[PDB]
RNA sequence: CGAUGUCGGCUCAUCACAUCCUGGGGCUGAAGUAGGUCCCAAGGGUAUGGCUGUUCGCCAUUUAAAGUGGUACGCGAGCUGGGUUUAGAACGUCGUGAGACAGUUCGGUCCCUAUCUGCCGUGGGCGCUGGAGAACUGAGGGGGGCUGCUCCUAGUACGAGAGGACCGGAGUGGACGCAUCACUGGUGUUCGGGUUGUCAUGCCAAUGGCACUGCCCGGUAGCUAAAUGCGGAAGAGAUAAGUGCUGAAAGCAUCUAAGCACGAAACUUGCCCCGAGAUGAGUUCUCCCUGACCCUUUAAGGGUCCUGAAGGAACGUUGAAGACGACGACGUUGAUAGGCCGGGUGUGUAAGCGCAGCGAUGCGUUGAGCUAACCGGUACUAAUGAACCGUGAGGCUUAACCU
RNA sequence: AAUUCCUUGUCGGGUAAGUUCCGACCUGCACGAAUGGCGUAAUGAUGGCCAGGCUGUCUCCACCCGAGACUCAGUGAAAU
RNA sequence: ACACAGGUGGUCAGGUAGAGAAUACCAAGGCGCUUGAGAGAACUCGGGUGAAGGAACUAGGCAAAAUGGUGCCGUAACUUC
RNA sequence: AGGACCGAACCGACUAAUGUUGAAAAAUUAGCGGAUGACUUGUGGCUGGGGGUGAAAGGCCAAUCAAACCGGGAGAUAGCU
RNA sequence: CCCGGCGAGGGGAGUGAAAAAGAACCUGAAACCGUGUACGUACAAGCAGUGGGAGCACGCUUAGGCGUGUGACUGCGUACC
């Protein structure tokens, strides 16, 4: 059982599950909106999403907090410069997710996970 | 929730004293027999604390007849009747598990100060 | 004598004044509305059939919200009937409080355990495992024989196997009523009720007098 | 471990008697672009629930 | 929390340093022992010359276990040694006169009151 | 003999009663206590180790007892491979020898993805004769059924004393089982700290990567026992053994033949749970559908258009629900999930700066910084307008009313 | 006794308990001196016995991390 | 017999830690091992942690646990020294 | 100095698990031994079946050995299925 | 010529005596697997038949009478070598 659990596996340890969405959130964040699969989409908004609120305060000890996570100064730099000021005054929910059908190779349940905010 | 700790709030004790872990403390403890509530004391290092607001908790070791005595106390149980901070301790790690077999020279806690 | 609607708001202690800590379980009783008296003349046995509470009224419907318009009374959040005790008598629009329940000292609560999911033998049957070492392979977990050498040759029924642990009607009995909190519609219970938080349940008396 | 006789093919039917499988039921038609995708997935088009949602 | 084949402690002057039970008692299969029980042990480890002898089987009662034991507002007094003191066979009652270490109210009885008299500290 | 693997163990058993504990009697060479024996009674219960492959047995120490057998000497498509029983090797022994020894000793491959029956689960279909949604009823079936100890009665009855009751009650255990995480713990590789080596971030600072989670110390939720609630009944009925009552047959007598009683952990119950596929498909309550037409093989018939209800299904978010299904909650009216906010929690005073100190470092800012599943909130995101299914008043036969 | 049938020989050691081992005893069923005898430091993935350490071996398991099992999609055997 | 965890002789010997061609992290260099995608039951495989107990387990401490570096101190029986 | 010590490679194969329609007609995993020598290995060379060779175990002599494989006698023979 | 990926494969169109000779090409059996019709089939126990036989469907017909297909129910019945 798993009751009143949280977190998903992923067929995945740990250590992949970790510098995977250190992978994804790099990779969203520079283009707002990328194509992954539902089981990836749902959680990695428990991952960027406080990374947005961690990005509604420019402490130069934040500045040294979004490197640790992603040691990547570029979106570093375009958390803070843009997407603190950009979702200011959202309280949460500063993505969307579009579940756009199925994988061609494997069949598997694609979906689009977006910003709010992106055009 | 909202009426769990409506049923805890009204059991709390008012008269707790704050502390840190590593400060030596004391503790009165109830004791009765036939109808003989004698208050017997008991004294020690504090090496762990449990806080859980009503359901808070504490650990007290002391070195008794050359054996090691620990006795964890329910925080706001009644049977306790008073908890006096003897000396503060300057400690760094929350729970004091090493001091359970640290005896001696080891045993030692410099006293806080700040 | 009826039982009574709860609810498994939670497990925590009282202390007394004397130093004993008794771990009791919070369940809150609220308005058990009755809805439905079955009787002799209709149906052939005394019983009232109660509901408490509300749901979401885009929820309820229509053949459910009739039965409660034929009562009168609101639309709960599920339908329970007890069966009555003789003299035990109940008008329809009659809500009951927990204050039935200010002269029981033993009562029994009836709840859906939680959901263990599908159990092993050894943790649903509390069966043995085998050695972890000493040559064992791949039977570490394994109940081992099932039956015998043909001469009852098959498996039989009722046999302790696999399968789902859980998530059913039990019933603790005897408990002990520590405080019924008849202000806020609570209820001060020793023992650990079956279930988890926030499940239904249900509280008749002791039934073993 | 194996079969001590054959299977009849009316079980391999009886076997295969569920495992039948399912269509779809209805499909969500766009209310802008007019055309019909899946409930709750967007278009081939970038349309979900009429609007564009994505440039493709 | 005591089972059989474990070392325990001589809490008194009864002689011996070193013991070890072999049967817990007061009923069948029960697994483990605590305080205030009545435990058959041999005795590995003796003084020169004591009341006691090494490989001597007696009974003893338990007085104090590194598991610890509750109080009724749920407190648990937990020691670092598990320490029994010697009985009796058959009068079923000490056989030191000087009791070695603390003890708890578990202890305390009709049936213990001579060894929490001889005791030098009861928890 | 075109293969039916066996010793012992283990894991799971189940049956018998020719009954070990427990239950009830009868007699005694049964004061009591303790027994003896036989009868009834199979509901439950009915050791651990030393030894040896063992079984057995011996022993130690428990229990209330440490029942006996049936089951391929139950149980290898469940395990073990120690014993036996391959090839290697040796002694004793025998045989000239090759060799052999229920002589010994050392070593010596345990295959099988489950078709069926079976069993534990969990579903689908159809049915229950308009459709739907709940409440049930309870046929049947299952669970459950142990005992110690202490005290009371009372050192009383008994007994010369010693000793020591019946009955009745209480309290507390053990063993088991259920519920459960409030507590005590464990875990908690998603939280926090520490630390080694190395690599990288221009560099310091500060981090991260990798080293079994690198090595640790901790630790939330959950899950968990060793943690802690509860259970074993009482009662009823019919009884077994057995004790009787009155009482003939048989002037007596007689528990029986008429009639009447008592009588046990067995039985039926009483407790819990399952349960209308209980086809015998039951009951109650609610809700919904009140169109036109043709057709012929008139028929409980064929079709057309109209209509599509109750509702159900599907979809999405989801669960302390879960292999999948099923089940539950929510789908904007909305707290369903995520985020967010406040909390709490744990971790233990961040970083940056200042200071002291040659420096390591230490102090200040600072219970700081942080915080997983949590508590309370918040629609901020994602839970769509639809569409789908299911229709259009429900056969015959009586009767029984009412017209 | 790697040899003793009887035989769990007897005694001693050890253990609470020792059909094992250890030391005696010789009654050597059926030792024996180059198919060597009796010793022997060292040696040994050698046999047996005992202790300390050590611990899920066990009591009595509990939790977690991965790999399968299970769902879907593509593929797609087997023995019988 | 395979785009098969097997076998195959020689040569080359970066940095840091390190006695080392041990490892451990890397450079150069080369990869990411031809189904995935979920779900996160039992059981199995491989692991990690464990209250109290410490071999009782068992045929048997098998396996696991544990020990482990250098320098120094210290070191028995016996010995064929 | 050493059929010396520890220990890589190397050379083994001791234990356990796995695997047993396997990754594989004997291997992987974890520990194991030897590891200057009675060492190991490359390239050849030689010994032929009642023969070889063998620190011997009927061991080995092309996934085959109490008498290699192939062809022939040969449609051996079969009171047997 | 149309579909399709410029494919594969098909559909036309033409050929030819014929393409039920289209080159995986005389003839196309059986096993096997379909698709459609018929009738049976969701309270029912067994070498699956047989014997009896309800019904439906359906051909002759004079739907009389029967054929044909199905087999409600039921008696009997444990393959072969
Ligand atoms: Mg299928």
């Amino acid at each position: 059982m798993r009751h009143r659990k949280s977190g998903r596996q992923l067929n995945r340890n740990s250590s992949h599950r970790q510098a995977m969405f250190r992978n994804m959130a790099g990779s969203l964040v520079r283009h707002e909106i990328i194509k992954t699969t539902l089981p990836k989409a749902k959680e990695l908004r428990r991952v960027v999403e406080p990374l947005i609120t961690l990005a509604k305060t420019d402490s130069v000890a934040n500045r040294r907090l979004a490197f640790a996570r992603t040691r990547d100064n570029e979106i570093v730099a375009k958390l803070f410069n843009e997407l603190g000021p950009r979702f200011a005054s959202r309280a949460g929910g500063y993505t969307r997710i579009l579940k756009c059908g199925f994988r061609a190779g494997d069949n598997a349940p694609m979906a689009y996970i977006e910003l709010v905010d992106r055009s | 929730s909202n009426i769990i700790k409506q049923l805890e709030q009204e059991q709390m004790k008012q008269d707790v004293p704050s502390f840190r872990p590593g400060d030596t403390v004391e503790v009165k403890v109830w004791v009765v027999e036939g109808s003989k509530k004698r208050l017997q004391a008991f004294e020690g290092v504090v090496i762990a604390i449990r806080n859980r607001g009503l359901h808070s908790a504490f650990t007290v070791r002391k070195i008794s007849n050359g054996e090691g005595v620990e006795r964890v106390f329910q925080t706001h149980s009644p049977v306790v009747d008073s908890i006096s901070v003897k000396r503060r301790g300057a400690v760094r790690k929350a729970k004091l598990y090493y001091l359970r077999e640290r005896t001696g020279k080891a045993a030692r806690i410099k006293e806080r100060l700040n | 004598m009826i039982g009574l609607v709860g609810k498994k708001v939670g497990m925590t202690r009282i202390f007394t004044e004397d130093g004993v800590s008794i771990p009791v379980t919070v369940i809150e009783v609220e308005a058990n509305r009755v809805t439905q008296v079955k009787d002799l003349a209709n149906d052939g046995y005394r019983a009232i059939q109660v509901t408490t509470g509300a749901k979401k009224a885009n929820r309820v419907t229509k053949p459910e919200a009739g039965h409660f318009a034929k009562a009168g009374v609101e639309a709960g959040r599920g339908l329970w009937e007890f069966r009555l005790a003789e003299g035990e008598e109940f008008t329809v629009g009659q809500s009951i409080s927990v204050e039935l329940f200010a002269d029981v000292k033993k009562v029994d609560v009836t709840g859906t355990s939680k959901g263990k999911g599908f159990a092993g033998t050894v943790k649903r049957w509390n069966f043995r495992t085998q050695d972890a070492t000493h040559g064992n392979s791949l039977s570490h977990r394994v109940p081992g024989s099932i039956g015998q050498n043909q001469t009852p040759g098959k498996v039989f029924k009722g046999k302790k196997m696999a399968g789902q642990m859980g998530n059913e009607r039990v019933t603790v009995q005897s408990l002990d009523v520590v405080r019924v909190d008849a202000e806020r519609n609570l209820l001060l219970v020793k023992g650990a009720v079956p279930g988890a938080t926030g499940s239904d349940l249900i509280v008749k008396p002791a039934v073993k007098a | 471990a194996v079969q001590q006789n054959k299977p009849t093919r009316s079980k391999r039917g009886m076997r295969r008697s569920h495992d039948a499988l399912t269509a779809v039921t209805s499909l969500s038609v766009d209310k802008t672009s007019g055309e019909k995708h899946l409930r709750h997935h967007i278009t081939a088009d970038g349309y979900y629930r009429g609007r564009k949602v994505i440039a493709k | 929390m005591i089972q059989e084949q474990t070392m325990l402690n001589v809490a008194d002057n009864s002689g011996a340093r070193r013991v070890m039970c072999i049967k817990v008692l007061g009923g069948s299969h029960r697994r483990y022992a605590g305080v205030g029980d009545i435990i058959k042990i041999t005795i590995k480890e003796a003084i020169p010359r004591g009341k006691v002898k090494k490989g001597d089987v007696l009974k003893a009662v338990v007085v104090r276990t590194k598991k610890g034991v509750r109080r009724p507002d749920g407190s648990v007094i937990r020691f670092d040694g598990n320490a029994c003191v010697l009985l009796n066979n058959n009068s079923e009652q000490p056989i030191g006169t000087r009791i070695f270490g603390p003890v708890t109210r578990e202890l305390r009885s009709e049936k213990f009151m001579k060894i929490i008299s001889l005791a030098p500290e009861v928890l």
